[PDB]
RNA sequence: AAACUUUCAGCAACGGAUCUCUUGGCUCUCGCAUCGAUGAAGAACGCAGCGAAAUGCGAUACGUAAUGUGAAUUG
RNA sequence: UUGAGAAGCUCAGACGAGUAGGCAGGCGUGGAGGUUUGUGACGAAGCCUUGGGCGUGAGCCUGGGUCGAACAGCCUCUAGUGCAGAUCUUGGUGGAAGUAGC
RNA sequence: GUACGUGAAAUUGCUGAAAGGGAAGCAUUGGAAAUCAGUCUUACCUGGGUGAGAUCAGUAGUCUCUCGAGACUAUGCA
């Protein structure tokens, strides 16, 4: 199944993008006297239910592999029976060493390490 | 004594479980399909068969209600045979009248451990680049030591002192034609 | 020191700086945007002109309440007066522009000014932070016939 | 400490030095040298044997001599010649000596034997590419064959002996059969064939047909030391993946009683065949050893870094010198310092 | 003191007494120099400012300018030696990269090819390993043999070989700059560039100063007036391609000093291994490996 | 574990008590391990550092280098070792601060205190 | 068009948040009973080799005696 | 036919603004017990980013740079646990302006 | 570099690229410039011949478990 996505602009909190202290994660406004509550139509969207993602085709990158934080050795193992439908996402606190271990053996597991590359200089 | 362990294990606490944010992962090492499922789980489900390799070899190991409380001795074993029908047909003459779910798995997961080897053994004998790890503390030294090593040179200084000394030794005919006209004959001066 | 300049080379360039000059801000940064990019020679005629109020220097930015002059129309700008306690400071720098590449031996008659940078201090007034950039003029050799 | 040195061009570094000598610091004293020898490529040195006190160094070109050292300097005492069709395709991988005769082992299987006074000699024909040979130094006259995919195979002129043979009697061809051929180890952990490439054979019975129950341990290109047996059978007794570059030098340290073994990138490391690991190694040799020989409580390895060291039985680095030149073979005469 | 108030007021005022007499001892040397000029010469002999290339480790194999047979009897029958005897044998470069290499690793394997004429570009195609290249390059009149080997879409490291037995180097390439980003650029011709090559004391310096001779054509046209350098300085191998032109310039003592324009590339190097023979990086023997740990010391040089 | 009332395993109360000790109490905190030579004829596995000692350092950047303890610095808790010198820019020397728990004694400097030390603390001499 | 303003990015400034610590606080618990006309608590002044919002001390003054440890102090 | 985390799996229909209010499931922060044969000087936390990824969202994962000693996921316990605003508290810095003015 | 661990935001100056006819700000759909990622690197699968052996031997032994189940050491590699 060919992966999609309702929305692709992420939301962004009202007017977060004017003022420095107000951040852009998204906050449902509380007043009744907001244009944006009442949904005044030119005003930015809302996250609901309706933008809600396929129930198969969730959390799966665009490749169609969903990810996985294998942070040692022996979490890649376990993808051993699940190689065509997860990437094996290496952590980003492990060691540039502990790192090109994994990579030599989730390749032999046939795993997409999605970021295998990191610290490691291939010569 | 089954119900009762998927009940502790399977949904309060389990020290095996992976919380995924679509699946549920299982670590132990004798799990068949790698997931915390309850027709999965080697810890609730009290008679199992699980396929693991060991030192190039696969094997299969089983267990029974009669063997559970004897930790050493609880899982016997048999080593699969090279030939991949020699094997799937000595899965099922071991494993008769065992559920069709979990002689699927075996099966299953020897499909899934001969592709190892089949593909790490031709991985081993390819020539592939080594990884080797970059290092913060010896890339900030080289970056540290360069500016400070290229600006102790007079890099640009140096080649036009020699260049002209390369000119004034006369490594090139008297007249040459690098030269203009004029300021040769400071070199016939000089 | 750590400089803000991707030009000042040790080929053809030299730098000086000076730091926590008591002087204003909306001062010096008129006349610096004004002697940047200018040979460096020139700028110290052009700047003692200043002195003897031959020559006022542009208020482009900070151009609050400045008198029009009538040498202004020199670069069009209708604004300008002589400030002399900020350009006293900045010859006192351009010395040591000088004396640095007089001491890495560098040529002084194709010597251009390449990067001037006025910053603000920690205050006790207004006071600054001054670096420049002298370097010659990164001359072109022409091309060899042909191939 | 005495010790000679002859470089790929031919000359002969004959060096006194002695402890507490090392030529990058300037407070110590210079090496002291009496150098001579031909200075073109073409009689570069290969090997240094040690006849009782007579150098027997060889040269590509197959100039095989005898240099007396006892002599100050040291004064050619006899010299051979070899063919130039023993030239042509072969090249000298070995040369060794026992019981007055000197091996000139050549790249595809001939022996070329010959004799120290006699001067009888006698060629041998063996089996494929070889990279090492080496005498059993306590029987007189048994062989230990090898090279690349060619295991090592013992070829023995006199199978029993029983304490010695005359001299005249050993090494005709028609006596030479090999008593021992080795078998390879099974199939790797992924089922691949174990590839065989012998670089050096050395004979650890010392420190492990009349004394049968042969002992001794060969290194391999591909990084594995293995020992072996014959009263055990034919696979190797023991392997170990001592080092992964391709294993140049083995040896012994008899007065520890104990083997050492070397490697391309000077990974030069002693081992413990009784607890069956590595027990130390040989630090600040930065360049691919090129020979390395041994006498009594003191070592010399001389390196692609232009070095000559002097390690003991406890690896305490002594001295330290540099050579001028690319070396090819160290050998040490003089235990003692300089002012002994 | 462990105050933060009282550390940085004791410490002013300690400061601006030892900035007030090292003024007092320069205020009474000013006025007996200008009376006696001979106390200057001294302390100009005596206190010269001392720096790293002043204070290096001494290491031995320093070789000096006095030429000592035992040098000119290995490097004249070298593999080198046909790129340096009579026979002046104009060398021919394959440059090939890494494998599945990028668009950024090819923009600059033309900037190469740029400063080497007698040099083709043959991009690697699937599987074939640097071994079994060398072997199958010698037989078709090639020299030497580079290896642009990038990573992620940067280029990092450089190999080149010697042909067919020859030392195989193993640099990496760092503080890349392309032709279009240095300011004031020039383009380069079809003329064959001249060469210099500075402060390579050691033996070592004199052995990879070879291989780099070994790349250029021994004879250059001088119509192009192009000159590349390589210049080590603190163990980086600086590389820089000029054209130059000479004008009188008053500064330097003879008058004439020329002015140079940069080409690109603006690389530098380290020197990591050196490997006589084809460079295979498990299956070789180092003849150096450079030690991260023996560097510490900025005072410790190696080429 | 530790079974007493009497003593302390807070790191605050253990992280006092010793960097603002007396300077009697900084004498047997800066100790070091004996010689594996002396360690048999002594029967002593440390003693507290004396001036003039026959030290080796081993640990450090400094190792092996061999010397006499010069001035016992109680303060700054280090030894102060003869001829381990790093340079200082003007052209003198300056003093390196070895721990006092990274020497080997060789030989110590014997005298009627030591000794009636010695003898009593599990050896002889 | 340049300048000026605005916006983006890089660099330099400003500024001291975040993170990490912690000879400090806060809280609970346990043992103990001990100031003064034989001059207390407190105050002033002095005393250091070089001491300056600090310490110790009393003209025997950054303390003596007696015991114990055992060779330092430090800029 | 294996799709038994029966707290799972699966089939089919209708429905979808929402104030006071009512109900439910989750996200994040500091400490506590258990757990990951957990990550870490080959660089932990933090920080910055014209890089990529996931979730409807609160948020999370990650590449590059910086940096230098600690830190996190899961199940529970616990609270000094979430800020745009209070002529909010403290600190820092701007426009007014080199104007008012001496 | 004592204006000293990390050094956020406001805020200031320079440089690069843009935009600006008495309003910007944001949302949606796309152009132009810049730039980034995607495993696509290669892998896969199918006969004969040659060699290697092991779970093969009309084969001999050891140990731990439970007749045989694994780990082995030989010897052949039918």
């Amino acid at each position: 199944v060919n992966i999609i996505k309702k929305r692709t602009k992420p939301f962004k909190r009202h007017q977060s993008d004017r003022f420095k202290r107000v951040g852009e994660s998204w906050r449902k406004p509380r007043g009744i006297d907001s244009c944006v509550r009442r949904r005044f139509r030119g005003t930015i969207s809302m996250p609901k239910i309706g933008y809600g993602n396929n129930k198969k085709t969730r959390y799966c990158m665009p490749n169609g592999l969903k990810a996985f934080l294998v942070r040692n050795v022996s979490d890649v193992e376990l993808l051993l029976m699940h190689n065509k439908t997860y990437a094996a996402e290496i952590a980003g606190n492990v060691s540039a060493r502990k790192r090109v271990e994994i990579v030599e053996k989730a390749r032999a597991l046939g795993v997409k390490v999605t970021n295998a590359g990191a610290k490691v200089r291939s010569q | 004594q089954d119900e009762v362990i998927w009940q502790v294990v399977g949904h309060e606490f389990c020290s095996y479980r992976i919380k995924g944010e679509a699946q549920n992962f299982c670590r132990n090492e004798y799990n068949v399909t790698g997931l915390c499922n309850r027709q999965s789980c080697p810890l609730a489900n009290s008679r199992y068969a699980t396929v693991r390799e060991d030192n190039g070899k696969l094997y299969l190991y089983m267990k029974t209600i009669e063997r559970a409380h004897f930790p050493s001795k609880l899982w016997q074993r048999i080593k699969l045979s090279k030939n991949y029908a020699k094997a799937l047909e000595q899965i099922d003459q071991q494993l008769l009248y065992w559920p069709g779910r979990q002689i699927h798995r075996c099966k299953q997961r020897l499909t899934r451990l001969t592709q190892y080897l089949l593909k790490a053994r031709r991985l081993a004998l390819k020539h592939q680049p080594a990884l080797i790890p970059i290092k913060p503390k010896q890339a900030h030294r080289e970056a540290s030591r360069e500016r400070k090593a290229l600006i102790a040179a007079k890099l640009e200084k140096n080649i036009e002192k020699e260049l002209v000394k390369r000119l004034k030794s006369g490594v090139y005919g008297d007249q040459p034609l690098n030269v203009n006209e004029e300021i040769w004959n400071k070199v016939l001066a000089a | 020191v750590r400089y803000s300049a991707s030009p000042a080379l040790e080929t053809k360039c030299a730098k000086a700086r000076g730091a926590y000059l008591r002087t204003h801000f909306k001062n010096s940064r008129e006349v610096a945007f004004t002697i940047n990019g200018m040979s460096l020679k020139k700028a110290f005629i052009f700047l003692d002109n200043v002195k003897e109020h031959k020559q006022a220097v542009p208020f482009r930015r900070f151009n609050g309440g400045v008198g029009r002059t009538a040498q202004g129309k020199e670069f069009g700008v209708t604004q300008a007066r002589w400030p002399v306690k900020s350009v006293k400071f900045f010859y006192d720098l351009l010395k040591n522009a000088e004396a640095n590449a007089e001491a890495k031996g560098l040529d002084m008659d194709k010597l251009i000014i390449k990067h001037v940078q006025v910053n603000a201090a920690p205050k006790q007034s207004s006071p600054s932070h001054i670096e420049i950039i002298v370097a010659e003029e990164e001359e072109a050799v022409p091309k060899a016939n042909d191939t | 400490m005495k010790l000679l040195l002859g470089d790929e061009i031919g000359q002969l570094k004959f060096i006194e030095i002695k402890k507490g000598t090392d030529t990058s610091n300037p407070e110590s004293e210079a090496p002291v040298i009496q150098k001579f020898g031909e200075l073109d490529r073409e009689k570069g040195v290969l090997f240094m044997l040690k006849h009782e006190m007579n150098v027997f160094v060889a040269r590509k070109n197959g100039t095989i001599e005898c240099w007396n050292v006892n002599q100050e300097p040291p004064i050619l005492s006899s010299l051979w010649q070899l063919d130039s069709s023993l030239l042509e395709t072969a090249s000298i991988v070995s040369m060794k000596y026992s019981n007055g005769w000197l091996m000139l082992a050549l790249s595809d299987g001939n022996l070329l034997f010959r004799h120290i006074e006699s001067s009888k000699l006698r060629k041998l024909q063996l089996h494929g590419p070889l990279s090492a040979v080496e005498l059993h130094p306590r029987i007189p006259g048994i062989i230990a064959a090898g090279g690349k995919e060619n295991d090592v195979c013992l070829y023995s002129c006199n199978p029993t002996c029983k304490s010695n043979i005359d001299e005249l009697e050993l090494w005709r061809t028609e006596n030479v059969v090999k008593v021992f051929q080795g078998k390879n180890v099974k199939n790797d952990s992924l089922n691949l064939r174990v590839r065989v490439w012998i670089t050096g054979i050395v004979f650890t019975e010392d420190i492990i047909d009349e004394s049968l129950c042969f002992h001794f341990a060969t290194i391999t290109h591909y990084g594995q030391l293995r020992f072996y047996d014959t009263k055990h059978g034919r696979r190797p007794v023991s392997t170990f993946d001592v080092s992964t570059s391709p294993l140049s030098h083995v040896g012994l340290l008899p007065s520890i009683k104990l083997l050492y073994f070397a490697d391309k990138r000077a990974q030069i490391s002693i081992f413990d065949h009784s607890k069956k690991k590595v027990i130390g190694r040989f630090q600040g040799v930065k360049g691919a050893p090129s020979s390395i020989h041994c006498l009594g409580n003191v070592v010399a390895i001389t390196g692609l870094d232009r070095n000559v060291r002097i390690f003991d039985a406890d690896r305490k680095p002594l001295a330290n010198a540099y050579i001028k030149a690319l070396p090819t073979s160290i050998i040490v005469i003089n235990e003692r310092d300089a002012e002994i | 003191i462990k105050n933060k108030i009282v550390r940085q007021q004791q410490y002013m005022k300690a400061l601006h007494q030892k900035n007030k007499d090292k003024l007092e001892r320069r205020k009474e040397r000013a006025k007996e120099e200008e009376k006696d000029p001979e106390k200057k010469r001294l302390r100009l002999s005596e206190n010269i400012p001392a720096t790293i290339e002043s204070k290096r480790v001494y290491d031995e194999t320093i070789i000096e300018d006095k030429p000592d047979e035992e040098l000119q009897a290995e490097l004249k029958d070298d593999e080198f030696s046909a790129y340096f005897s009579e026979e002046r044998k104009v060398p021919k470069l394959l440059v090939t990269t890494s494998k599945r290499a990028s668009r950024k690793c090819y923009d600059f394997a033309s900037e190469l090819l740029d400063c080497f004429p007698n040099a083709e570009f043959r991009k690697r195609t699937g599987d074939i390993e640097v071994h079994e290249i060398a072997e199958a390059a010698a037989k078709r009149g090639y020299t030497d043999l580079l290896v642009l080997n990038e990573d992620r879409k940067k280029t990092n490291a450089l190999t080149l070989v010697h042909l067919p037995n020859g030392p195989s180097f193993y640099f990496t390439l760092s503080n890349l700059q392309t032709a279009k980003e240095i300011s004031n650029h020039g383009r380069s011709t079809g003329h064959i560039p001249e060469l210099i090559i500075n402060n390579f004391s050691t033996r070592l310096g004199m052995t990879v100063a070879r291989a780099f001779q070994s790349l250029f054509i021994q004879t250059p046209q001088i119509q192009g007036r192009q000159v590349v350098t390589i210049h080590c300085q603190r163990d980086f191998l600086f590389f820089r391609r000029h054209r130059y032109a000479f004008r009188e310039k008053s500064n330097m003592p003879d008058g004439i000093g020329t002015g140079l324009q940069e080409l690109g590339p603006r690389f530098t190097m380290r020197l990591r291994m050196v490997q006589k023979g084809v460079w295979d990086r498990k299956e070789g023997e180092v003849f150096f490996e450079s030690n991260a740990g023996e560097e510490s010391d900025r005072r410790k040089f190696w080429l | 574990m530790k079974f007493s009332r009497d003593v302390t395993s807070s790191r605050r109360k253990q992280r006092k008590a010793h960097f603002g000790a007396p300077s009697s109490v900084r004498r047997v905190l800066m100790s070091a391990p004996l010689s594996k030579e002396l360690r048999e004829q002594y029967k002593i596995r440390s003693l507290p550092v004396r001036r003039d000692d026959q030290i080796t350092v081993i640990r450090g950047s400094n190792k092996g280098r061999e010397g006499k303890i010069t001035s016992v610095y109680r303060k700054k808790f280090l030894l102060l070792i003869e001829r381990v010198t790093r340079e200082k820019a003007n052209g003198a020397s300056a003093p390196v601060g070895i721990d006092a728990s990274k020497v080997v004694i060789t030989k110590l400097h014997l005298d009627k205190d030591r000794k009636d030390l010695i003898v009593r603390k599990g050896g002889k001499v």
